[PDB]
């Protein structure tokens, strides 16, 4: 009879978003610019494991978050300079300050498709506590960067109307996971005001 | 330390945070960097100044890959990130990523 | 055989409507204005309790009166300043002078869900005749307040075009009840004159 | 083999109308002005009675006339000033002039709902050669006016452009019902002239 | 009588048609009225006249509640209505109505 | 397998119109103008017999002929002065010159209904070679004229555009029936200029 | 005969063809008229004759309901119905109508 | 496994058309312009028969070439002065060159109809290599002419704008045929150009 | 032979191309025409020759229904048809078409 | 006492119809006001009295949470509202409202 | 568990089209001008064979290639001069270095039907290291040319707005077969930029 | 051989790549072409020459359907392509198909 607080009940429609990660891919294809109704979204949230399969530009995204107590309610997809696709990820409120494990599962679907070509763990680089599960299925992904909770990206850009934002303010929260498969340095940055992004549609 | 601030002229010790045994730098790449603008880089035991830094920026390896700067300026206040790859099999993987920001009074 | 009023028959759509009682909630959730179509209500009346649900701004309101007469059949929200939620209730016509218990469970549902947080019971402060079993699931409710008969409060606001309204002019029928979660005073108070207010949808 | 009249079969739309009554009901709730659309009627036909239900601004009139070859076949409703209903009613043509027992049964819908508050028979005031069994169910009415066969009362208003319209001219055929609940004298006369009616519909 | 027809200056009886024992009256209400206008009530035992017929109005209560008006004026033409009702447990009920028209010859 | 005519077979629409009768019949209620789509008919040739069943101002006319080639393929009709119903009935072409058996059956159905009031046989008035056993069930007829392959009578008043009439022209073929109801002479008479007529709808 | 052609001035005899006992004229009636202009009645053994043709006409009742016409003129030109009808029980029913045309030279 | 043309497998539509005959009925009963949708077809190739199948202006027109490598596509209709007739048929492309027999039924349906009136064959009156059974079912066609493979008609007139023709250069491959029921000269001629024609619909 | 050419002023033979028993024309009926307008026609026995061709054209029978034309003129160039109708039992039949062109040169 | 009416310049004692006891004042909040105006606070025993009432009031505790304005003037007329909070378990409750109105005769 | 490259899934929409082949047949009924909407295809992808079946201008052509990492995505028809068809064709990439085989079956559905006329293997002009199975099924092809990883040939024309288009830019890629059934020379070039070019619809 | 490059005036030997049996040349044609303009032309035997070409081009047969231009003009640069042809039954199928360019120094 002690009282805890508790995730909030499935929606069909989510007003309140936290900015939960940002995650950019960079392509050895050609995408040329962001098109309206090209990316469509699935999320489940099954035991504390949350998962979002996003689909759209010829990729496939599998991210699940392992026992966690958020909820993936909205993603953003937006096309930048090189060939890279930058994605925004929105879930519910952050209740616990822990670090989360991740698992990424990138493939490919309209260009250079193949059997898995990648599959590691990369550490979180900024503090050591986690870690994410990388898994390239394809000849076509060239660098992979991933932002937990980030700080310093703005998630406003063009901001729903209907909406409210929150985003994380501490330095101990962010995380950082990235791989570079060309002999450049990994370059797979792309300034967000400089990208133009599309909400996902849930189906 | 996030936040350092040491007084003009005088010799600035940004540390990178991250230890990098001698025998082990033959698989990795060390980039210190300050917005986006290049300061340093370190790729398979080929060192790279760029020119704003060419003069007064040694590279101390052992000191947890930390970087001296002689005679500090008013314009290299800002943030610095050093990170690090480690050449997993067929790809390069971040295992070190640091943020250390200076200041300068004047 | 000796002639005794009775409540009105249940209907479609309801033209008599009288001021039952304003319902006050502050919460510590950004809700920034009036959204048309946003609160929905349901209504039952099962052996002499009322029961109203309402639905809206990321919160669910269970009101019920023991032993009325009366029939609810209408309800309107609105948003104030401080993030105050205002709730007017609207109910068929009094025919009893008796104060009534009542039964208010709020439960919070987009943000700072929880376990139930509190469960008391409020003293009716004018006449101390009646009482309010209060329940709270959440950790978001910082104020409430309920007048129950209200005289000062002037319910014709935007009052609807079709419709007929009635209010209280005794001070002997009104009732009042509160309880506030904050080291500050109540303050749930918002002048109804400063906010906009938006029918409930039946459903 | 001797040729006998008969009452007309059924028909969905009716264009030939005898004004058969004139019923005012005087209630003690707000009602404001004719809306369109507002009462709504049934007919039926039944051994040699036939009898009308009508719906509308909180009233339920339920009319029977005892042992008759005339049919319902319209109705329209208006409302006056101190809160005064009155109803038209159109029949078939009047085959026999013989005067005709009424029944009436009052019911409060939607303010001052009870069980049977009043339950008498009124006599025939002209001829006393008939009777009206009143029935009044509720609270809610002060003042009640039969007029059957009306003469004086023009019942062409906003005649409808597709009908044709008869009305009695004989004072024989008269009849005249009315009883008061209130301390003052009936008083439940309203000019046709001054009412805005509208005809109900057939459901 | 529906029709009644006096020369000016005379009698004027307007009938009822309708008898009413004394014992009765006390549960009575007897009204007379001339177009919408009011012309004399009798409201349990309490008589009432308005001023236009004040003077010139008396009221026959045995003889089938008639009135007789003395001096008949061409201004009296039209319509009275007489209308007697009985005080029934918890309502009044009009158990009479009669019409009677009066028309002046000049 | 000598060659001889036969009717034709049944058609959704008939182009070719044979004028075939003219039907008026008086009533004592008020009809005022023509109404387009107020006449419905019903047509039917079974055996040797054709059947026109018309339903339209308070009036409903079954007529039959005996014994013929022909078939009814249109109907219209038209109000005159003095509350005359005109009615004009085309078939298809007259195959045989022979003088056929008539059968009108007149039943009101809106106003002074009743049983079989009158039932009798008629000459054919020119020639007496056939006969029209005549029927009318209530108490509106005052009279009724049947002109049967009229001459003078010009069927093409607002003749259809998409059509072609014929009429007779030998005053050998021609028939007349006639009954009045009233001590003035029959004056069943209305000229078919002075008429709007509207043609009836096949249902 | 439709057509019958007589000289101006001449007498012409229109024959309705009909013959009508006169034991049955009590209940019939017969009308000559033209072009919807009545010419002669004799309903019910009262006969009646137009102002046009009041002085002129001469109805033999026995010789097939005929009119005889003296001194025909130019404006008589048209076409002449005959109608006889029976009162058959409560209806009069129409037993003959002929049709005569009148040509007239001049 | 020798190469052999071979008929064209059946299409919903057919845009290479070739001018196959010409036929021309002249009727006793009026028919004043041509009209759209009119005309309606049916088609079937059974066997090697190829049936066409023609119902318009009173008339149905059953044709039938027998032993045929060709297949009907298409028919057109038009009225010209004195009542006349023309339709024109296309099938697909001439495979031989040889002459087919021919056999037409006519029906009358709306005017004139009765049993078998004619039933005769007619020679090729060209070549006399061939000949057409022509069947007569009514009183109403006065001269039929039929003209396979016309060389002087040119079936252009409107030609539809989506097709492509092809018409007999030859006087080898024509064939006429015809018979008169008047004693005046046959005079079933026609001028195409003086005709306006519609394409007849398949169903 | 659809086509013929024959000099001006000479005698122009046009074969109709059949032959008909003298027995049976009395059930025939035989047209010459040029382009819809008639040159000679043999119904039933009776024969007829168009004014612009009475003088000019001899119609001979047994030469397969042939025509002379004497004096050939340079309006004559055209196409005839010769058309045969034999009169079967209720209606007229064509028993035999020719299309025979004629040629002036000048 | 809703109403009290008291003439100018005299005392004026505003009563708010409730006793707490001095024990349990540690876990009482006694709040005084006029029309959302603050007049007087007894938070947890900490006394406040806003500027406009620093000088002309009394708060009598023990005389059922009275209030005694001395110097009545013009200006006080309004509605009062007494308002007391016990601090149940983690929450404050409102225990008691009570509302009295002053008028000034003038 | 080595990384190969894989042929990617299938799709409904396909956005990355590689220019596999061009088709020209020349035909000796007449083709006039292209029509949007007369091309259909339909492909499969079954066993390591890729088929395209096209049905448009009176041809049907049924292309398929032999043990292939290729699909076909698209495929476009063109009308040139002198009753010239060209076919493009658009597969997936091209993942091996290999020559494969053809088969191609063109069949004659509107003109000049026939069973197989022609039925051979052509060698691959410029390397002959593969083969085209050709067959010919009817009388109304003269000439066809089939161009395999064309060099020369532009495929943008009207490239379509959504699509990527990709070249080949190797000589020894090139594949070129043809034959010719005149005594002519072969003759079916025809230059791409004469021609209009639509999209056959999927079905 | 793709390109070749000649000085001006020498002797330009452009070689189709294929060798035809002299014995199957009355079922082969060879044509050489440049850029949609024809060359040569050697059908069935039957050699063909345009003008622009007639003087200044041998045919040299056996040695691998070569062409020889003598006198090289800097008008003659472009793609030249080979294509023979064998006359299968009923048809015409392309065996070969050779491309050569020629580049002009000047
Ligand atoms: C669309 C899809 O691929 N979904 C699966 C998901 O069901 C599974 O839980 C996850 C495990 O890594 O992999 C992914
Ligand atoms: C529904 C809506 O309007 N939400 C916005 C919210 O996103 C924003 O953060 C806030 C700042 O003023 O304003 C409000
Ligand atoms: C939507 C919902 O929760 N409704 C329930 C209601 O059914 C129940 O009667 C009441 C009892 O307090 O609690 C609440
Ligand atoms: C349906 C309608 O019009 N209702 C209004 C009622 O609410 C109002 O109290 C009254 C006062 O004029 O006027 C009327
Ligand atoms: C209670 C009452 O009024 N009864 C009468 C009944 O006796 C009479 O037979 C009928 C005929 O109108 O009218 C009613
Ligand atoms: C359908 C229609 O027009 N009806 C009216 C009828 O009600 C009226 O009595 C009459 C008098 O002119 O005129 C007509
Ligand atoms: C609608 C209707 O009344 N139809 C009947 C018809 O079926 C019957 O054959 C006829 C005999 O007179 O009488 C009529
Ligand atoms: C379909 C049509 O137009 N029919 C008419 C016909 O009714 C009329 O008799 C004729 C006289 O010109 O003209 C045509
Ligand atoms: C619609 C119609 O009459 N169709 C018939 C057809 O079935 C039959 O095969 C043909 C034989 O002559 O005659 C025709
Ligand atoms: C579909 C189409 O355009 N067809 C026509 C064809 O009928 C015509 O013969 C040809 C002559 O230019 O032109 C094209
Ligand atoms: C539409 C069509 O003809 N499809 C056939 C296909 O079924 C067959 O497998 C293939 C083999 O060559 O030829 C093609
Ligand atoms: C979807 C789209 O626009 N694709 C085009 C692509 O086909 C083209 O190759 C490229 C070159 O600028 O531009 C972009």
């Amino acid at each position: 009879a002690e009282y805890k607080n508790t995730i909030c009940p499935p929606r069909q429609d989510y007003r309140y978003w936290y900015f939960a990660a940002e995650l950019t891919i960079g392509v050895n294809y050609d995408i040329n610019s962001t098109i309206m109704g090209e990316c469509h979204m699935s999320e489940s949230y099954i035991d504390r494991n949350a998962n979002i399969v996003l689909t759209g530009y010829g990729l496939e995204i599998n991210m699940t978050i392992m026992d966690t107590d958020q909820r993936f309610v909205a993603a953003a997809e937006g096309v930048g300079k090189d060939n890279k696709l930058s994605v925004l990820l929105f879930t519910t409120q952050r209740l616990d300050k822990v670090h989360h494990n991740i698992s990424v599962t990138i493939t490919c679907m309209e260009m250079n498709c193949g059997t898995t070509k990648y599959d590691s763990d990369l550490p979180e680089s900024i503090h050591h506590k986690s870690s994410c599960d990388i898994t390239i299925n394809g000849s076509c992904v060239t660098c992979v960067n991933l932002e937990t909770d980030p700080t310093k990206i703005n998630p406003h850009y063009l901001h729903p109307k209907d909406k409210y934002l929150y985003r994380n303010s501490e330095y101990g929260m962010r995380g950082s996971y990235g791989v570079t498969f060309m002999d450049e340095l990994n370059q797979c940055f792309l300034d967000i005001k400089e990208v133009s992004y599309d909400i996902c549609y849930r189906e | 330390v996030i936040h350092v601030t040491k007084e003009v002229k005088e010799v600035a010790t940004l540390s990178c945070g991250h230890n990098v045994s001698v025998e082990e730098l033959a698989q990795t790449r060390i980039y210190w960097q300050k917005e986006k603008k290049m300061v340093l880089t370190m790729m398979s035991g080929d060192m790279n100044i760029w020119p704003e830094y060419k003069n007064r920026t040694i590279f101390d390896i052992t000191n947890n890959l930390s970087i001296v700067i002689l005679a500090l300026r008013p314009s290299d206040e800002g943030t610095y990130e050093c990170v690090v790859l480690k050449y997993e099999k067929d790809a390069f993987k971040r295992e070190h990523l640091a943020e250390v920001t200076l200041s300068v009074k004047a």
